[PDB]
């Protein structure tokens, strides 16, 4: 692209220098180690190069997407979640860690312990920190800013030291929620700078009564532990999502060019194909994206280009082309579909993963591209597993998680307590209501994923 | 008009003292009950922990009885 | 547009009209089902009175109004005024037109056949509604609460329904419909208040009873034992300075009216308490289907919000009933809105398509499209 | 003197409004706590009976086990 733009340009050649220094930088933020790839980006990215009314470059912005959900708490022994966390633990002095009730050892925690692993054989976090610090300063994140960032993570860690000592108030079935380890619970509310009491009453007991005039809270009653631990995670998942978005956007505030203005040229980059010893819900969504990606090409390099022939005044005729495979798409969008029935099975709180799996085998196993152990007489299919045909290869998945992992629903009551905070940091994680993403608000984060990817393709099929 | 202003000052100053007085007594009443509420809440939890054991022991005895 | 269709979630009864925007969890727009005229004559010129006064507009200024009630627990005294009740829902509060988004309503089981077509006619054959449905009250709360195997007793304000739903619908019945809830208690208080120089006669003040009710009224742990305790003036008498200008130290007026629930004898009916009919409905089912019902009981509605409603049931039932399985009563955080939590669900589902009625579907089967599709 | 009285009356009503507001929130806080205290009291008594029953049924099971 460069040179073709007539070479010289002080503000134009400057990016050619910084973008080369982005290699030691980009690998720090949005990258993690997979068993198949070390430099594997864990989020969809659509870079946009800006230009002027001549042809030379000037700047650019970045846009991310919904990104994997259960990679914050669940994963296989060997992989990691996100660098920003590990880079902190082996960065701050033991002195500062002790003050926050921390220690240079993930196993000691709980949230990080639920992951399964901690240390990686290929990565050296302890020795990488001081190297990253130089990259931190390269952009414009001085120690003063560094400390401000570590607090946000420390808040997450404080949430991570908060579980529920299954209150034995109830004698048999249902059960309440009580915190015996008040030390850890208090530590969070202390750093969150909110009333420890109100925090325990508002969260453990949800409030509902918003009659336009706008709510009267506090009325409630305890609920089971599963829902408590579920609502707990949803908080720690929605906090990081809005963090990463606001974090990377505030980094560009120092980087992004403000000197010039003009059009935009886009560039795409996403995670690739993978196969592990044992597949799961994670592979389903990832492989699903590939099916949408394959459709992208077909829609563009196969379909859009054909429509250009008949538009450029050329005597063209409809030549046989393999199926438009719109069935694998309509089977999971409009009413009566995969993720359309899944949405139905989600909100039915009792319809566990197993019950939903049963709804697939019966409603389908007739439409192309699906098999199991019942219909397809093949022992290779376990009774607790199912077969799924892709565009070519065959994959067997597990039904573990699915629902609770995908839902990630967090309504007001729990969020409202955080939005009305006085601290500039906490409220920062809750921007002034929908930033360029309004529509309707309440409808799970799982269904919101589909919307994020659909909004992506819509803007892909409207350019060159 | 001065007489009316002075009259309103009298009833206002008096009601102000009563309002402040009630605020203290109401807060005073809230405190003594809040303390008792916390003591009860704690006592209730402890008893229910024993209620668990009491049943498990009763059930264990029943299961131990079936064996014999 | 894009990935957004917007579906309204409504649930009307004989107490509140619960409504929201789209995909909501709790009811956003709520208002009392009232519509009267001006006995007074509007000043007539200081507005050509009209608007019976409704929504949070009528309840704000009652007195002057001659509140007339259309929906007395089931039977509708008049359908003509209903048109001006739904003219307040979509327009004033929701601020959206019914000629744009679908609609969802509730179905009181065993509802008059004539009411099915009458309601549907008001929308499709007048106020264009692309699609709608009328789901069955209780069943909704089952899923939201997260229960597969339960016996539901949904009772908000209209009528009582003992629905032993815990696997399927449309079986023999084991269901009952009783006119003894909410508004029935509101009319009973004024009756007994006469013995203490109090008489809230007309409807305007009758509504105030509801206000005073939900802030002190309770159900006695045991009427017999609390009789001797009445001598004490600490747990009985409770001061309540009426925000209009009257002090009423209600003591024995709080747990006398609700007693009508367990004692239908106080309203001239041979019917027994709600724990006798419970047996009546369970016994007509299979024999190996009871052990799991007692294990988990679903008690939803605003009637279960009163202090001293769940503990009493665990005292009377265990006495004369199968005593082998654990006895547990489930009372969710907001067991009243449990219907709306589940109502929002079905509206946000896509599988729901193979159930509702579409614009064209009506013309294809005439006015009988209702009983031809649903049941 | 009227001007001075009016000035004192203005600030007096302001303090009165603040005092009544503080009392209104205090009396309400005491009310909700009192209600919760009673709910806990009843829950404590009803379980106090269960605890005893859970203990007796355990002792009876032990005596029943000793016989067999
Ligand atoms: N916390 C509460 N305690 C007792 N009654 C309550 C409570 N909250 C609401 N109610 C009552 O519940 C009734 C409304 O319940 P609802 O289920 O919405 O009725 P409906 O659906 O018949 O309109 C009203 O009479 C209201 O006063
Ligand atoms: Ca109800």
């Amino acid at each position: 692209l460069t040179f073709v733009s007539s070479n010289q340009s002080p503000n134009g050649e400057r990016i050619s220098k910084m973008l080369l220094d982005s290699n030691p930088l980009l690998e720090a933020f949005g990258n993690a180690k997979t068993l198949r790839n070390d430099n594997s980006s864990r989020f969809g990215k659509y870079m946009e190069m800006q230009f002027n009314a001549v042809g030379s470059p000037i700047g650019g912005k970045i846009t991310n997407y919904l990104l994997e959900k259960s990679r914050v708490v669940g994963r296989t022994q060997g992989e990691r979640s996100f660098h920003i966390f590990y880079q902190m633990l082996k960065g701050l002095s033991q002195s500062k860690l002790d003050e926050l009730g921390l220690t240079p050892n993930a196993p000691a925690y709980e949230y990080l312990k639920k992951s399964g692993c901690f240390d990686v054989s290929t990565i050296d976090d302890s020795g990488e920190f001081k190297i990253i610090v130089k990259a931190m300063e390269t952009l414009g994140l001085k120690e003063s800013d560094q400390n401000s960032i570590w607090r946000i993570l420390a808040a997450i860690l404080h949430i991570g030291n908060i579980t529920f000592a299954e209150a034995a108030e109830q004698r048999t079935g249902t059960t309440t929620v009580k915190v015996s380890d008040t030390k850890s619970l208090a530590a969070a509310a202390s750093c969150l700078k909110t009333d420890q009491q109100s925090l325990s009453i508002a969260l453990c007991y949800r409030s509902i009564s918003t009659g336009v005039g706008k709510r009267c809270e506090v009325i409630s009653v305890p609920m089971d532990c599963n829902q408590a631990a579920y609502s707990r995670d949803a908080l720690a998942k929605a906090l990081y999502e809005r963090l990463f978005n606001w974090l990377v956007s505030k980094i560009n505030t120092i980087i992004n060019c403000t000197t010039e203005k003009g059009p935009v040229i886009g560039i795409l980059d996403i995670y690739g194909f993978e196969v592990f010893q044992n597949n799961s819900f994670e592979q389903l969504n990832i492989n699903f994206c590939n099916e949408k990606l394959q459709q992208l090409f077909i829609e563009l390099t196969l379909k859009s280009e054909q429509e250009e022939y008949v538009r450029e005044g050329i005597e063209w005729k409809n030549i046989e082309y393999f199926n438009n495979k719109p069935i694998c798409e309509l089977i999971e969008k409009k009413p009566i579909g995969l993720i359309s029935l899944l949405d139905e099975a989600c909100l039915i709180a009792k319809s566990t993963d197993q019950t939903f799996l049963d709804s697939i085998c019966k409603q389908f196993e007739k439409n192309p591209h699906l098999q199991s152990y019942v219909v397809s007489k093949d022992r290779s299919i376990g009774d607790t597993c199912f077969r799924l045909k892709h565009y070519a290869g065959d994959v067997t998945y597990d039904v573990r998680g699915f629902l609770d992992k995908n839902k990630d629903t967090l309504f007001g009551d729990l969020i409202s307590s955080m939005q009305s905070s006085s601290d500039p940091l906490v409220q920062g994680l809750f921007p002034p209501t929908r930033p360029e993403d309004s529509k309707k608000r309440p409808e799970t984060a799982g269904s919101q994923f589909r919307n994020a990817m659909n909004a992506l393709i819509t803007t892909l099929l409207a350019c060159s | 008009e001065l007489d009316r202003a002075q009259e309103r000052l009298a009833t206002a100053l008096q009601k102000l003292e009563e309002a402040e007085k009630a605020a203290d007594e109401s807060e005073r009443g809230m405190k003594v009950i809040e303390s008792r509420a916390q003591k009860d809440e704690e006592k209730m939890e402890i008893q229910e922990i024993q209620l668990k054991e009491a049943k498990h022991i009763a059930e264990d005895a029943d299961r131990k009885y079936e064996e014999v | 547009d894009e990935d957004e269709t917007t579906a309204l979630v409504c649930d009307n009864g004989s107490g509140l009209v619960k409504a929201g925007f789209a995909g909501d969890d709790a009811p956003r727009a709520v208002f009392p089902s009232i519509v009267g005229r001006p006995r007074h004559q509007g000043v007539m010129v200081g507005m050509g009175q009209k608007d019976s006064y409704v929504g949070d507009e009528a309840q704000s200024k009652r007195g002057i109004l001659t509140l007339k009630y259309p929906i007395e627990h089931g039977i509708i005294t008049n359908w003509d005024d209903m048109e001006k009740i739904w003219h307040h829902t979509f327009y004033n509060e929701l601020r959206v037109a019914p000629e744009e988004h679908p609609t969802l309503l509730t179905e009181a089981p065993l509802n008059p056949k004539a009411n099915r077509e009458k309601m549907t006619q008001i929308m499709f054959e007048t106020f264009n509604v692309p699609a709608m449905y009328v789901a069955i009250q209780a069943v909704l709360s089952l899923y939201a609460s997260g229960r597969t195997t339960g016996i539901v007793l949904d009772s908000g304000d209209g009528v009582t329904h003992n629905v032993p739903i815990y696997e399927g619908y449309a079986l023999p019945h084991a269901i009952m419909r009783l006119d003894l809830a909410g508004r029935d208690l509101t009319d009973y208080l004024m009756k007994i208040l006469t013995e203490r120089g109090y008489s809230f006669v007309t409807t305007a003040e009758r509504e105030i009873v509801r206000d005073i009710k939900e802030k002190l009224c309770y159900v006695a742990l045991d009427f017999e034992n609390e009789m001797a305790t009445a001598a004490s003036s600490s747990s009985l008498e409770k001061s309540y300075e009426l925000p209009d200008g009257q002090v009423i130290t209600i003591g024995n007026e709080r747990f006398r009216c609700p007693e009508t629930l367990f004692q239908p004898s106080f309203i001239g009916m041979e019917s027994a308490g709600i724990h006798e009919t419970t047996y009546n409905s369970i016994m007509k089912c299979d024999i190996d289907i009871r052990k799991d019902l007692y294990a988990n009981n679903v008690m939803s509605g605003g009637t279960t919000m009163y202090p001293g409603i769940a503990d009493r049931m665990q005292k009377e039932i265990t006495a004369l009933a199968p005593s082998t399985m654990k006895i547990k009563i489930i009372a969710p955080p907001e067991r009243k809105y449990s219907v709306w939590i589940g109502g929002s669900i079905l509206a946000s589902l896509s599988t729901f398509q193979q159930m509702w009625i579409t614009k064209q579907e009506y013309d294809e089967a005439g006015p009988s499209i209702v009983h031809r599709k649903c049941f």
